[PDB]
């Protein structure tokens, strides 16, 4: 037994290098061990299991090995339970030990996935861990157990997680739990649907006590010392290092913790006020824009009304970020944050208004509607001078003219126009330019002449949905191209483009170009160009089915009439897609269709475009 | 501090009195290290006191009795809140209520301590508040400073139903319930039950009479 | 709000402030 155990452990530890994985040796060893594992103790089996497993070795012999040892461990544990109520079953009580259960959880948790046998086995060891929980004294082992369960994608019973949290509470005195393991446990418990708020309260307390202890330690060091008695990039790095030293966590994860606490309804006084001065303020400059947005939404949900935090953030955004660099979403979130009447008025509201004007005038629907609502909320306050609202009046007139343009294009929904008109009516706005009156007259003509039905029949629903999805992908919070667009969003956009014909997509792209100039991202333009090229190439399109299998769908026969193809040529001329405009395949297909239909001017244009391309 | 939302002013004052009464004993401080820790705890205490004065300002906004503001200022000075702006608001509020107040209801010891707590410059700016505090401390109530926080809450604000009932109070409530269940026509049983109630009226809650009289109405 | 966890607290407590905002006459009696 000992010789075979040593040999198999030596081979398993030698299999760390992929060059040392051999088929002959594994074929010699694994079945011989397979037939004799009924003579092996649970400790020996776990020692064999714990050694490193090669991927090929795991797929060829590892999975069945683990399943059989799991079955044997379940059998010996059942025998031990019956006793409490190859001679190994006779001594099953001693073999099944709490340390054995803990190491089994740690090892098989990170090695198993979403399987039925794994689920049953894990439920068995969870019941046995409930039986032997009280013996463990290091909460880090429980944290590792929770992480293993999270990897396994299996949710134990709620009472089990409550017991684990109570054990965390009990064991924390003897051995304090670190802030990073506390964060990991918090994420795991939130992901596995643990509703009980007490564990979240305890974990937040465990994080905050460590943070304030470190802050007090540095302050007492400074006080004892005094009793005895690119530069921007460098400052950002130093601030990040200080924050990581104090909180033992990256700023993004701290901000997402704060956002989670805000979502769960925790008070702002006990979780933002203590950390505002030492943590948030000095590290604010080095935050990534995603962390900026998360923190802004955290303050919004927390209903924070402390100018001590509000004013420096506005000062940083106005003087250290610049209007061109700050995403308008964060600016809108800040304006909503200062909107509520209970929020005291900061002394630098004019800076925020000027930044809003600069950002929303340099760039060039529902967004304008919400902007108008929050401007109304700001104007409701009596501490706002009229002259400071004078630029906001011009902003609202700009929005009115933009709606004047959108109503002519039959793109904007009339409900948003009604909401905007109601806003201007309840604001008693001084419509000096009169564009609001012209908008109301055009809305009256819409309601009287054609109606909403004819207005919505002016265009195609497919084009509208393609435009909406294109705008959503383009307006996704990439935070100034800081983060690449998600692969899941890429797949969703590709699926949306696949189900829609090329002509509708081109019409949507032309409408987007007309409405917004130079507002299309390079990635979305490349995606649209690839979709159109694949559609018109004749080689088919790659579609990801419900089984996640790539299938070559043949291109749909676009039955284009003479007028329809002339419109297609016009859209090709007016599209912002340079690749599509210069694509020889599209022009060749248009030439073929023109030859089949028999028009001469389109043929001449296609010939000239092909000559220029070649 | 965590579970403090929509705090009645009386309950906040009672909690402040409890915090004051549980203050640590003062000993000679080692000037090297542990006095630094003393200041380190003092700043946290001051932050908690700032959280408290937030609700104090809220209570000023909605409206509070003079007894509540006097007790809150007493406790805040005893713990230590040297802002000199909140005290200006306190003096302003007392000046607002100076005419519509009675010196025969407030506490003399509280008046002396709050007059000491409020700076002489603040009283110089507000003379009517100074006269009112002088009148209260010269003529008022004595003995309300040594009362336990629960006794202070009960005497100051009845109908709180926070502390558990004693045996005599529970017996009185049982008598009230049995009177309620009894029919109106049966005058003898009601007379007997009322006579039983008034035999222990001294040891029962004063506010509970509002229920007792109600039976006579129903 | 999940953080409340089925605890009305001071808004649903027995304090005199909450007991002084109703006009029933206290006739039937609790």
């Amino acid at each position: 037994l000992e010789e075979l155990v040593e040999a198999v452990t030596l081979y398993l530890r030698a299999t760390k290098n992929p060059r040392l994985v051999s088929a002959d040796e594994e074929h010699i060893f694994f079945p011989v061990l397979m037939e004799r594992l009924n003579e092996f103790h649970v400790s020996q089996l776990l020692d064999v299991v714990e050694c490193h497993w090669a991927r090929s070795t795991l797929v060829r012999y590892g999975t069945t090995f683990k399943d059989m040892v799991r079955d044997r461990i379940a059998l010996i544990a059942t025998a031990a339970a019956k006793s409490a109520s190859d001679l190994i079953i006779l001594r099953a009580a001693e073999e099944m030990s709490p340390e054995t259960v803990l190491r089994c959880i740690i090892v098989m948790g990170m090695s198993a996935g979403r399987r039925k046998r794994d689920l049953q086995f894990f439920q068995a060891m969870g019941m046995f861990l409930v039986h032997h929980i009280n013996h463990y004294k290091d909460p880090h082992e429980l944290v590792r157990v929770l992480t293993a369960f999270a990897r396994a994608k299996i949710v134990p019973p709620k009472r089990f997680l409550a017991l684990l949290g109570r054990r965390f509470a009990v064991l924390n005195k003897r051995k304090k739990l670190g802030s990073l393991p506390s964060y990991r446990a918090f994420v795991n418990l939130y992901k596995m649907g643990h509703d009980q708020m007490n564990t979240f309260r305890f974990l937040a307390d465990c994080i905050l006590e460590t943070i304030d202890s470190n802050i007090k330690a540095e302050k007492k060091r400074l006080r004892l010392a005094q009793l005895q008695s690119d530069p921007h990039l460098l400052q950002n790095l130093r601030a990040r290092e200080r924050f990581k030293r104090l909180t033992e966590l990256k700023p993004s994860m701290f901000t997402k913790l704060l956002l989670v606490l805000a979502r769960f309804g925790a008070p702002h006084q006990q979780y933002l006020r203590p950390t505002t001065v030492p943590l948030i303020l000095p590290t604010l400059r080095a935050f990534p824009p995603p962390s900026f947005t998360r923190l802004l939404r955290a303050m919004s949900l927390f209903r924070t009304t402390d100018l001590d935090l509000i004013e420096p953030v506005i000062d940083f955004m106005a003087d250290s970020l610049g209007p061109t660099n700050v995403v308008p979403a964060d600016v809108l979130q800040m304006v909503r944050l200062v909107a509520p009447p209970d929020v005291p008025v900061p002394r630098n509201l004019v800076k925020l208004i000027s930044l809003c004007e600069a950002v929303y005038s340099s760039s060039a629907p529902g967004d304008m509607c919400a902007v108008a609502v929050v401007l109304l909320k700001i104007q409701m306050k009596d501490d706002v001078p009229l002259e400071a609202l004078d630029p906001l009046t011009r902003l609202m007139e700009f929005f009115a003219e933009r709606m004047y343009l959108l109503m002519k294009l039959h793109i904007v929904s009339l409900t948003h126009v009604d909401v905007f008109t109601d806003l201007c009516r309840q604001q008693q706005h001084p419509d000096v330019s009169g564009h609001i009156e012209r908008l109301c007259a055009e809305r009256r003509r819409v309601n009287d002449a054609e109606g909403d039905d004819e207005y919505y029949s002016q265009l195609d629903i497919d084009v509208r949905e393609t435009l909406h999805r294109i705008l959503i992908v383009n307006d996704y919070n990439t935070y100034g191209q800081y983060r690449p667009t998600p692969g899941v969003l890429q797949v969703d956009f590709k699926q949306a483009l696949t189900e829609v014909s090329a002509f509708d997509v081109l019409e949507a792209a032309d409408l987007f170009a007309q409405a917004f100039s130079n507002a299309l991202k390079p990635a979305v333009e490349r995606h649209l160009s690839r979709s159109i090229i694949a559609k018109l190439d004749g080689g088919g399109e790659e579609v990801i089915t419900e089984g996640n299998s790539i299938v070559l769908r043949p291109p749909r026969e676009l039955l284009l009439t003479r007028e329809d193809l002339g419109k297609f040529v016009c859209l090709l001329q007016r599209t912002p897609l340079r690749r599509v405009r210069a694509s020889p395949v599209v022009w060749r297909f248009v030439e073929e269709k023109a030859k089949k239909l028999g028009m001469d001017d389109v043929l001449r244009v296609v010939e000239n475009k092909l000559a220029t391309a070649v | 501090a965590k579970t403090a939302s929509d705090i009645p002013m009386i309950q906040l004052c009672a909690a402040l009195k409890c915090f004051v009464r549980g203050l640590m004993q003062n000993v000679e401080t080692q000037s090297l290290d542990e006095q630094v820790e003393h200041e380190l705890e003092k700043e946290d205490m001051d932050a908690f006191l700032r959280f408290c004065v937030e609700n104090l300002r809220r209570g000023f906004a909605d409206g509070m009795e003079v007894k509540c503001v006097m007790a809150a200022t007493e406790s805040l000075y005893q713990l230590g809140y040297t802002s000199t702006e909140f005290y200006e608001q306190v003096a302003r509020y007392l000046g607002s209520k100076c005419s519509s107040a009675s010196a025969s209801v407030n506490s003399s010891e509280t008046a002396t301590a709050v007059c000491l707590a409020l700076g002489e410059d603040i009283l110089d700016r507000h003379p009517d508040v100074h006269t009112f505090l002088l009148e209260v401390e010269k003529s008022g109530l004595k003995g309300e400073a040594s009362l336990s926080p629960t006794e202070w809450m009960n005497k100051n604000d009845p109908a709180n139903f926070i502390t558990p009932l004693t045996e005599i109070q529970q017996e009185g409530w049982n008598i009230i319930n049995r009177m309620v269940e009894t029919r109106a026509a049966d005058t003898e049983k009601l007379t007997a039950l009322a006579n039983e109630y008034v035999a222990i009226l001294k040891s029962t809650r004063v506010d509970d009479l509002k229920y007792f009289f109600g039976v006579f109405e129903e | 709000n999940p953080w409340n966890d089925g605890d009305a607290g001071w808004r649903g407590a027995a304090t005199g402030a909450r007991a002084n905002r109703g006009r029933g006459g206290f006739r039937r009696g609790r």
